[PDB]
């Protein structure tokens, strides 16, 4: 399969600045709070909800697909489920999103 | 997370993983050119599979790259006829761990071979520390223009004759090519049970020379003379006629003509240095055509003269025995010296010591001398120690003499090992007994011991040394300074050991300087020192 | 630069003398502070030339 | 190719035979033939062995009909006189020396083993230049040739057949 | 005579060489001497496991009402035999029972009746005939541990300041460690355990010395001599013994003493306590040895007079006196063989079972019990399995070549727990000492940083009952040599012994026949008159290992390449057509012989019936033998057949013997294993001509011709062993089937119906070998997968493809295929294997009545008319009356023949010896018949033994038959290692006067730098053996000189040394010199080039760094580090180092999108951020610091 064309284009950069982090920058990067210390339910191996590792702060585990499996496909690229509240995207996004 | 060896800045950020690279074994390509490297077909397709997928489309046999896979997984002959064409104007970046310098990467054009290693150019040898005992070398496929550019440019094996340390040349011929080398520019005396054919001729020039050895009517070391362009004592080029050898010419109408006439018995320090002046009179790609036909040259006539390695070879001297004994006999006179109480216990070991290193060194002259003048210096043997090809002197001296005194394997936290007063008298031609064997192995395992335990001491001064220095960068052309530092001939115990040309060539001038006899300008301010600048240095007395 | 070109030289090695005054230049390129004045620096500091 | 009924693959054993397969192989690597039928160039013999204690060359000549066992004294395998011993063997014409990796055919039956062909029939070959006297000149050259062939051709033909070529 | 053996012309010139030492004694007799399984068990000695269970019993309680008393131990027949181990994955054990007696010794508990029973207490794993031990199916070896011997050694230490610092290090067999020490201010302390240092003054005080005057009474207080002693003194801060201990308590456990007694305990417990402290019978012969005190050998525990005698030995070392010890020196390094490591294990695991134990009755004092419910036989079996399993000295077994084998067999280990570590490895360590002479080979050790750690023994050298090395020697008196016996000597016993050569000369009387000899004495080598001699060397081979002893003409190479020689050797591949030497030293037969890869003939017989698979011999036995013994008089040998090794290389043995051939005991029956005609045969012999060919040989590549690969020279088969597991996971359990969805019918048409491929199939790289189907989560099936069930019909069900695949190098044929599956136990099942364990019981009750009537005709036959003496069960019944004359009626009446062990027979001694020699094979047939009942009753009850959680285990073999080809590794055996550069065809080949082409062209080159002359030998001489037909043994230091090797290529018409005029196969014309050409034994080596290759485009990435992976099994790139990247730098080579650190390795989009660009021939896109660098960002951010990227 073609790989999407990711329009994130590549930030052009020739200067690294660094500093100290306020409470507003981690609130504006942060995608959501993480409530619970449970990490994954032991039977079905999937991600508590509001946990270290939920699906609706960092993203879906699987790609184009739901928590709940209510949306599949990459049909439906870009719709946060009603049920479930995760985003259908690509699983490479678990790498970027931040709590 | 962040610091320690094992933190992301020196883990997964300074060393990584590479796509488009492969690894196999390296065997000998000497038939190729110095820019060409040997790629095995398998190698080749793997590395070159999207170039040959993108070929497959552009050729429409197959629409779609899943077919253009199938395809070359079957290793199809219509693969390798796209390969052939991909190939050329591509080249592959060799690389042996570890890297000690920039040389350790080079570009190389490669070729489609048979069988499943990677074949390399003899000379690149040297550069990469590569022997064919079973060493392999990774293979890096640059990808884009600027990287292929970059390669052919700056890295390719042509390019790099030169060491970045000293400027002094790389890729010089070794072993089979200096042997061969040495072997047809050597010169052969007529005698009465050996006649020189063809000694005592002149020669309009290098084609009479050529069509008298094709005719077998002239020999390869017989002395000749012949007419041919030679620097005049003014330096211009002029015809004269000079005494030469067959060999000698046959060497020279591969030389660029503005380097003269070369008329020395070629050793690779004589070679080195004609390479190294050929490169200064001349262009590199003329160096690298004139590397690869004297590279041709070497082999071919080390091949023809069947240099061999015999027992007839090593002449252990029939005296051997008479010095041997006479030493004993010193040897005696010392201890009934040492029983009588006339010399103390140090003195009669440092006397001992004396006399079988006395020995040692006249033994390894006489042996030296032998094996010298066996069959007019054609001595295969010493045709390899004295073209510089392989062995020295010491290991013909253990293989012909003795392998005279041991150190001992002491643990004397004080002092160092205490030489053993019985040396070995036998050599390796006349077989060591148990004794002298059980002593070597001390001094074997020694050195294999030291050698794997400072390599990573050297790497890691290397490592250091490249933190301190990598920030130097040449970014400006002139910072208009007038300091300067003031360099003066290397003299160590009354012996030059570095000339002042030599010292200050390729180094720019802080001042003028003119000469002080004649008043003329030698250097100009601001301006490169060139050779012909150091000549005119070392002539003027300038210190 | 002359020691180190000393003891590289013993071993039968030919290394230029710039390679050397190039790291040398880079091992010389602090100053120690004897008197702060009213700089911002502090005493027995090491800073950049 | 060769075939021995019960026999998969050239890393098995032939019950009551005391040469595993990899050894009959190189055994019948060594075999050597001499046409005696002209235009044949390809033949499948079906050779059936048993009561013996000693497979021989020989033995395959009542099978073969085309080609000419040259050296019928070659042992293929020492055999108990109960062992039973049913292969196939197929001869063909080639040069020099075709590995048994080319010799393998797509379309050949179940447990046919692919095996190396050494196809040249000369064994050696040495030449002598002695100098030879016409008339009054002593320079002229004198060949002598000396050629060793394995039966199949004669050193004549074989000469003249280098000569062709 | 015998048909098949080699006849060699042997130059030796020594005499009155005795027989080699068993190659493999070191392993064998000391696991014999452990076990002691072939000693009756009345006549067991006091070692091994008999030792082990004394030390550890009898076990009571904290009351000292209960006491567990051990009787004896038996050892069952093995579940499994060593082909079926290798072949299910599982350890070569046998089960171990125990006789352990119960008694209460509490009068309020006479109720308590005495028990005796049998306890298993589990597996242990046995070891092969061989001395190997098989653990999950592979071979293993306990390499035997070099360690520091018990006692105390004095040595000396430099402070930072220059002051020198003597210490005395006491270390036991068992306990902790004791160190006497001297600081910079003359003040002398003593460590324990490293911990805390206490003045030795307060030692004495503890220890008893209670006063001043006490302590000074000890030295006698040559003042100056001991004013350490004064100082220590000075500084003591305690007066009596009760402060003393009181301080020694605060110091170790950093806490007050609750009470005196306690403190005072904690010293006799840590110094003279027999439970945790123990110096071994070793330590103490040492310590009364070197401190020149007689204390018994039954103490074991630190003494007072040990102590003050270490003292005054340490307090004249510092007065310089007295020698430090040389920790190098063979006498304070001592082997640790397997069967001690294995004492020890066993001695912990029975220290732990015995606290467990301690603790049960502790719990149970009101319960009846039995031992059964005591034991858990899992605390004895874990702690063995995990000494054979996770210890440093149990390592894979190097099987490329017999001499692999009989090296790493011969191993001693400087490495593993109680020994050093390659970081603390100094220079020292790793040297050659004097004392090696004999006992450690100073030629054989492994290159790199092993180099010195691991050594290799000597030919000649065992291990004694202490555990030091010995090597033999030849007495000499008044100058004579005693040439009948040898006596062994250690390195103790060397010091202070002069030592000749073995090949000195001597007359027909035994005199030395010289003026003056040269001699070893200690490190030194001085010269001496015959008077002065006190020992001489037995073999010219005495200081070389197997190895080194297998290198004709060693004496001409250089050490170095005797190493390399040495090393290489050890990696020859098995030839499918082995040839022996030529020019060999004679050896090979015993290395052959003593491997025990080789079917050896136990005794001399006749053979029956000879076949690639199985041998038959009808061996020679005496009327006693046969009245005696239960089994037939012919054994039939089973050969091994393309077996796969260690390192992939193939066991294929090919019988040499035929029918009605006579044999004696210890003869080879078979060749194969880089074995030819019981010699070891490595390589091939080939012809070879010294000269450079066009550089193609050059820097050490070879040349070889085409006639190599044409004749199978250098053909060998290696075997690959693919296992794949079946697993019960939580959305099902995985199967094995050919019906592997999303997969062509071509791909499988080689699978049989359990997706296994078929036996000789023809193997490609990618092709499936076991199909897999894992069962898959519930999810929709995308469109495409849809549409393509829709057109294809193919009923994919909800499992995914996990079948294991043929590497893209992978290329062979499958000979053989194992498949254990563990039975899954249903009702019905069970209820069938319940009727088939019944069926089994009758038939085998019936086998054991056989086996005892068997036994009543061969008894009544040897006691028929005879008196009965009485004979007495172990319950102390007596069983046959005494006084009456032996019937078959009361021998029928005998219920239990396997339990008499008292009691006598019949007055004739003979006819008593032979009845209990009768009664022990009917031990051991009885003994094996009911193993068999219980290997029947485990295979219907559980059937294969597999790993938890695995219901089958599939495993298929594939061969691989590979020539020689370009980059394959050749090498000598002189260290002459090389890379085929080309496969030259024979017509270009060099060829002499005679037509005959030469096979292999070395450069000449290699020769004089390396200084290995023995090549050059070895090549004159094989020539002269090929024109000769004959074949030579060259025993190093005695063997071929060149006036011999002169004479014979005299004889065959060999011009002397090899030289010849060659002629070039290209042009024909003669080579202007001439050059040596003869035959050279070549070995092809392990690192052959079809394994080395490797390319890749794009591949799997790893899954934190996404980079590319790594290793040619998971078709992986290439590193490219620091230095190379230093190296681009130094080129100026941005855009390549841009290129290669981010969109070939870790740009996830940038390396797709340069795919693309590449297969479309666009413009390259311009890379994009490194995945690690955004790894760093994220931890940056993580960690609280704002970082943004500023343009
Ligand atoms: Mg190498």
């Amino acid at each position: 399969m073609a790989r999407i064309k990711d329009n994130n284009a590549p930030k052009r950069f020739n200067k690294i600045s660094i500093g100290l982090a306020s409470p507003e920058s981690i609130l504006a990067e942060s995608r959501g709070e993480v409530l619970k210390p449970e990490t994954i339910n032991y039977r079905t191996h999937k991600p508590e909800r509001d946990g270290l590792f939920c699906e609706r702060i960092f993203g879906p585990v699987k790609d184009y697909e739901c928590a709940c499996g209510k949306y599949k496909r990459i049909r439906y690229r870009g719709i946060v489920c009603d049920r479930c509240g995760v985003e259908v995207t690509e699983k490479k996004v678990r790498r970027d999103r931040v709590g | 997370s962040l610091k320690g060896k094992q933190g992301r800045f020196r883990q997964n950020l300074l060393g990584k993983r590479v796509d488009y690279s492969a690894r196999s074994v390296i065997v000998v390509g000497p038939e190729m050119k110095l820019y060409e490297c040997g790629l095995p077909k398998d190698m080749a397709a793997e590395l070159y599979k999207p170039f040959i997928i993108r070929k497959l489309i552009e050729r429409g046999i197959v629409k779609t790259v899943k077919s253009a896979k199938k395809i070359i997984d079957k290793k199809e002959p219509v693969v390798w006829d796209i390969l052939e064409n991909v190939l050329k104007g591509h080249p592959v970046l060799l690389n042996r761990a570890p890297t000690l310098h920039r040389l350790g990467i080079q570009a190389f054009q490669p070729k489609l071979i048979e069988g499943k290693a990677i074949r390399l150019h003899p000379l690149a040898c040297t550069a990469f520390n590569a022997d064919f005992d079973g060493d392999q070398m990774a293979v890096h496929l640059p990808l884009g223009p600027e990287a292929i550019l970059e390669a052919q440019l700056l890295m390719l094996a042509s390019q790099n004759i030169l060491n970045p340390a000293n400027g002094s040349p790389i890729t010089v011929p070794s072993q089979d090519m200096v042997l061969g080398l040495y072997y047809m520019t050597k010169e052969k005396r007529s005698t009465p049970e050996e006649p020189v054919i063809g000694e005592g001729l002149t020669f309009y020039s290098s084609e009479e020379v050529e069509i008298a050895f094709n005719e077998r009517k002239v020999a390869l070391n017989a002395i000749i003379k012949v007419r041919t362009k030679d620097f005049n004592e003014a330096g211009e080029l002029v015809n004269k006629i000079i005494e030469t050898t067959v060999g000698r010419v046959l060497f020279n109408t591969v030389v660029p003509e503005q380097a003269g006439y070369i008329n020395t018995v070629l050793n690779k320090k004589s070679l080195r240095n004609i390479i190294g002046d050929i490169l200064a009179v001349t262009d590199v790609p003329t160096t690298a055509d004139f590397l690869d036909k004297i590279k041709t040259m070497g082999y071919e006539f080390a091949f023809k003269g069947g240099l061999s390695f015999s027992l007839g070879d090593i002449i252990i001297p029939k005296e051997k025995h008479e010095m041997i004994a006479e030493a004993n006999e010193q040897v005696d006179g010392i201890m009934m010296n040492y029983n009588m109480g006339l010399i103390t216990f140090n003195e009669r070991y440092n006397q001992v010591i004396d006399v079988w290193t006395s020995t040692n060194a006249m033994l390894t002259e006489l042996a030296m001398k032998r094996i010298r003048e066996d069959k007019q210096g054609f001595n295969s043997v010493y045709m390899m120690l004295d073209s510089g090809a392989r062995g020295s002197k010491e290991q013909i001296r253990q293989l012909t003499g003795m392998r005279g005194l041991m150190a001992k394997p002491k643990k004397s936290t004080a002092g160092g090992g205490e030489i053993i007063e019985n040396p070995i008298l036998s050599n390796f031609k006349e077989g060591l007994s148990i004794l002298e064997y059980f002593i070597s192995t001390h001094g074997a395992r020694k050195g294999l011991a030291d050698t794997a335990l400072k390599t990573a001491d050297a790497g890691y001064l290397t490592r250091r040394l490249v933190d301190v220095s990598q920030d130097v960068i040449i970014n400006t052309e002139d910072c208009g300074t007038l300091r300067g530092i003031e360099v003066e001939a290397l003299k160590k115990n009354e012996e030059v050991v570095e000339t002042l040309g030599e010292r200050i060539l390729g180094r720019v001038s802080l001042h003028d300087v003119y000469n002080p006899l004649t008043e003329e300008l030698i250097l100009k301010a601001g301006q490169e020192i060139s050779e012909a600048d150091v000549k005119k240095v070392e002539a003027a007395p300038i210190e | 630069v002359n020691e180190v070109q000393e003891v590289y030289r013993l071993q039968g090695v030919k290394i230029n003398d710039k390679h050397f005054e190039v790291v040398v230049r880079q091992m010389m390129r602090k100053v120690q502070i004897q008197d702060s004045g009213d700089t911002t620096f502090l005493e027995n500091q090491l800073v950049h030339k | 190719s060769v075939r021995i009924d019960g026999v998969e693959h050239e890393f098995s054993v032939v019950p009551g035979v005391v040469e595993d397969v990899t050894e009959i192989i190189l055994n019948l690597k060594q075999v050597r033939f001499k046409r005696q039928i002209d235009d044949v160039e390809s033949e499948t013999v079906s050779i059936s062995v048993s009561g013996k204690e000693q497979l021989t060359a020989g033995d395959f000549q009542k099978f073969i009909s085309g080609y000419q066992v040259l050296n019928p004294d070659l042992v293929i395998c020492n055999m108990g006189p109960k062992v039973s011993i049913n292969m196939e063997i197929v001869i063909e014409k080639g040069r020099g020396y075709v590995p048994a990796e080319e010799n393998k055919k797509s379309n050949a039956p179940l447990g046919s083993i692919a095996v190396d062909s050494v196809y040249t029939p000369v064994k050696n070959v040495k030449y002598s230049i002695e100098n030879y006297r016409v008339e009054q000149k002593t320079d002229y050259e004198k060949l002598v040739f000396e050629i060793i062939t394995d039966g199949s051709i004669h050193p004549k033909d074989a000469l003249t057949e280098a000569a062709k070529v | 005579m015998f048909t098949n053996t080699i006849e060699r012309v042997n130059f030796a010139s020594a005499k009155n060489i005795p027989e080699y030492p068993d190659f493999l004694d070191i392993q064998i007799k000391s696991f014999q001497d452990f076990f002691q399984l072939e000693t009756k068990s009345d006549e067991r000695g006091n070692e091994g496991l008999y030792n082990t269970f004394m030390e550890n019993f009898p076990i009571t309680d904290t009351r000292n009402q209960f006491v567990l008393e051990f009787l004896d131990y038996f050892i069952d027949p093995p579940r499994y035999s060593i082909q079926e181990c290798i072949e299910r994955g599982l350890t070569y054990s046998v089960p171990l029972k125990a006789r352990l007696k119960l008694y209460c010794t509490d009068p309020e508990h006479e109720d308590f009746e005495t028990i005796v029973q049998d306890v298993y207490l589990g597996t242990i794993p046995y070891m092969t005939p061989s001395g190997t031990f098989v653990i999950n199916g592979a071979e293993r070896v306990v390499v035997s541990q070099l360690h520091r011997s018990p006692g105390v050694f004095f040595g000396q230490s430099f402070h930072a300041n220059g002051t020198k610092l003597y210490s005395a290090r006491v270390i036991p067999f068992k306990g902790s460690w004791i160190e006497f020490a001297t600081d910079i201010n003359g003040v002398m302390y003593a460590y324990i355990d490293r911990k805390k240092k206490l003045p030795v003054t307060t030692l004495f005080r503890a220890i008893g010395f209670e006063r001043d005057k006490d302590i000074l009474e000890i030295f006698d207080l040559a003042q100056s001599d001991y004013a350490i002693i004064h100082n220590t003194l000075q500084k003591d801060p305690t007066n009596s013994e009760k402060e003393a201990v009181e301080h020694i308590y605060r110091q170790l456990r950093n806490a007050e003493p609750p009470d005196e007694e306690t403190a005072r305990g904690i010293i006799e417990k840590l110094f003279f306590s027999d439970q945790r402290y123990s110096l071994g019978e070793v330590g103490r012969y040492r310590m009364n040895k070197k401190l020149g005190l007689d204390i018994g050998m039954d103490k074991e525990v630190l003494t007072k007079e040990d102590i003050i005698t270490i003292i005054k030995y340490l307090i004249e070392l510092i007065n310089s006196k007295a020698e430090i010890d040389d920790i190098d020196h063979l006498s304070n390094r001592r082997v640790r063989t397997v069967g001690e490591q294995l004492s020890q294990q066993f001695g912990v695991g029975l220290a732990r079972m015995a606290r467990t134990i301690r603790e049960r009755m502790n719990v149970r004092d009101n319960e009846v019990f039995t031992p059964i419910d005591l034991i858990n036989a899992k605390t004895l079996s874990s702690v063995i399995n995990s000494f054979f399993g996770t210890n440093q000295l149990s390592q894979f077994m190097d099987q490329t070549n017999p001499l692999a084998e009989i090296t790493h067999k011969r191993r001693l280990s400087a490495l593993g727990p109680g020994g050093l570590s390659r970081e603390r490895a100094g220079f020292e360590v790793r040297d050659v000492h004097y004392t090696h002479y004999g006992r450690l080979c100073p030629i054989e050790t492994p290159e790199g940083p092993n180099i010195g750690l691991i050594s290799s023994l000597s030919v000649f050298a065992k291990v004694n009952s202490m555990g030091f090395l010995e090597t033999p020697y030849r007495k000499v008196v008044d100058g004579k040599v005693d040439v009948k016996e040898h006596i062994y000597l250690s390195a103790e016993e060397e010091e202070g012994m002069k030592i000749a050569q073995a090949n000195i000369p001597l007359k027909d009387d035994g005199t030395i026949d010289r003026e003056k000899v040269i001699a070893r004495d200690e490190g030194d080598f001085p010269v001496v008159d015959p008077v002065e001699i006190n020992y001489t060397d037995v073999a010219p081979n005495q200081i070389a290992s197997i190895s080194a002893s297998l290198i004709p003409f060693l004496e001409h190479d250089d050490a170095n390449r005797a190493l390399m020689g040495s090393n290489m050797m050890r990696q020859a591949v098995p030839l499918l057509r082995p040839e022996s030497p030529i020019v060999g030293t004679g050896l090979e037969r015993q290395v052959a012989t003593d491997s025990r890869v080789l079917i050896n003939a136990e005794g001399d017989g006749v053979v029956e019936y000879v076949d690639a698979q199985k041998i038959t011999i009808k061996y020679d036995r005496t009327e006693e033998e046969r009245l005696v013994s239960f089994e037939e008089d012919s054994k039939t040998y089973e050969l091994v057949k393309f077996r796969k090794t260690n390192q992939g290389t193939s066991i294929n043995l090919k019988p040499i013997v035929r029918k009605g051939d006579k044999v004696k005991k210890g003869q080879v029956l078979c060749e194969g294993y880089a074995t030819e005609k019981g010699e070891l045969a490595l390589g091939r012999n080939m012809k070879v001509a010294f000269m450079p060919w066009k550089g193609y040989n050059f820097e050490d590549a070879i040349v070889i011709s085409e006639k190599v690969v044409r004749e199978d020279i250098f053909t060998s088969v290696h075997i690959d062993e693919y296992a794949l597991e079946v697993r019960d996971t939580k959305l099902g359990a995985e199967e094995l089937t050919n019906d592997i969805p999303n997969v062509s019918e071509e791909a499988t048409r080689d699978l049989d119906e359990y997706g296994m491929i078929r036996i000789g199939a023809e193997v490609k790289p990618g092709d499936i070998l076991i199909g897999k189907i894992t069962p898959k989560g519930e999810s929709d099936p995308t469109p495409e997968e849809k549409l393509l069930r829709a057109i294809f019909g193919d009923k994919a069900g909800d499992v995914k493809d996990a079948s294991l695949k043929a590497s893209p190098s992978l290329r062979g044929v499958v000979i053989d295929k194992k498949l254990f599956s563990r039975s899954i136990k249903d009702k019905r099942k069970r209820s069938e294997d319940k009727e088939a364990i019944s069926r089994l019981e009758m038939d085998y009750e019936v086998k054991f009545q056989q086996l005892k009537d068997v036994l009543i005709e061969k008894l009544f036959g040897l006691v028929n008319g005879k008196t009965s003496q009485g004979v007495i069960n172990d319950l102390g019944e007596e069983v046959l009356p005494k006084g009456k004359k032996y019937t078959i009626k009361m021998l029928n009446a005998v219920d239990d023949f396997a339990h008499l062990v008292g009691g006598s027979w019949t007055t004739d001694e003979d006819t008593n010896a032979l009845v209990a020699d009768l009664l022990h094979n009917y031990k051991i047939k009885l003994n094996d018949i009911q193993g068999n009942l219980r290997r029947d009753k485990f295979t219907i009850s559980v059937g294969d033994e597999l790993p938890a959680g695995i219901m089958k285990l599939a495993k298929v073999y594939i061969a691989k038959k590979r020539k020689l080809k370009v980059g394959d590794k050749m090498a000598g055996r002189h260290g002459n290692k090389g890379i085929v550069a080309r496969i030259v065809r024979q017509e270009d080949m060099p060829f002499l006067e005679d037509g005959t082409p030469v096979d292999i062209v070395l450069n000449p080159l290699g020769v004089p730098s390396r200084m290995n002359i023995g090549q050059i030998y070895e090549t004159v001489l094989g020539w002269a053996g090929l024109k000769l037909g004959q074949k030579y043994g060259t025993p190093i230091f005695d063997g071929a000189t060149l006036d011999d090797i002169n004479e014979l290529t005299d004889k065959a018409g060999v011009p002397r040394f090899g030289h010849t005029y060659l002629y070039d196969g290209g042009t024909g014309q003669r080579f202007d010199q001439a050059a040596t050409v003869g035959v050279i034994y070549m070995l092809k080596l392990g690192h052959m080039v079809d394994d080395k290759m490797h390319a890749r485009s794009i591949g799997p990435y790893s899954l934190i760094t996404q980079q590319p992976l790594g290793g040619k099994a998971q078709f992986g790139g290439q590193r490219f580090g620091e230095m190379e990247v230093w190296a681009l730098e130094a080129y100026g080579a941005s855009a390549t180092l841009r290129e290669i650190l981010t969109v070939k390795s870790d740009d996830v989009i940038g390396r797709a999108k340069t795919y693309e660009s590449i297969v479309k021939g666009e413009t390259m896109p311009e890379p994009g951020l490194p995945e690690s660098f955004n790894v760093l960002m994220h931890e940056l951010k993580g960690l609280g610091l704002d970082i943004r990227l500023e343009e």
